[PDB]
């Protein structure tokens, strides 16, 4: 099992506020096909039946 | 002529005798003309056996 580990901050008791700074793009992702359309066919009736 | 065991759709008037008739055996249209149970059919692409 390794799904318990959170990446995480720690909150300031005093007024000004700690923050995590990003410094990296890392660009690159794909995105899931949305179906949009199903494939159209008309059975023949005398030919399959 | 001659009597051959038909299915032929029937239009009647208002006095109930019959006017107009179709034989859905003779022609592409007249097969259509039977389907909706209408003379007239909506424009549209129809498959033929």
């Amino acid at each position: 099992i390794a799904f318990n580990h959170p990446i995480q901050v720690d909150q300031l008791n005093s007024s000004y506020f700690k923050l995590s700074i990003p410094t990296n793009f890392s660009f690159g992702v794909t995105q899931e096909y949305i179906q949009t359309t199903i494939q159209k066919v008309t059975v023949d009736c005398k030919q399959y039946v | 002529y001659k009597l051959q065991p038909l299915t032929f759709l029937l239009d009647f008037s208002v006095d109930g005798y019959i006017r107009r008739a179709i034989d859905c055996g003779f022609n592409d249209l007249s097969q259509l003309h039977c389907s909706y149970e209408s003379f007239d059919v909506e424009s549209g692409v129809y498959s033929v056996s």
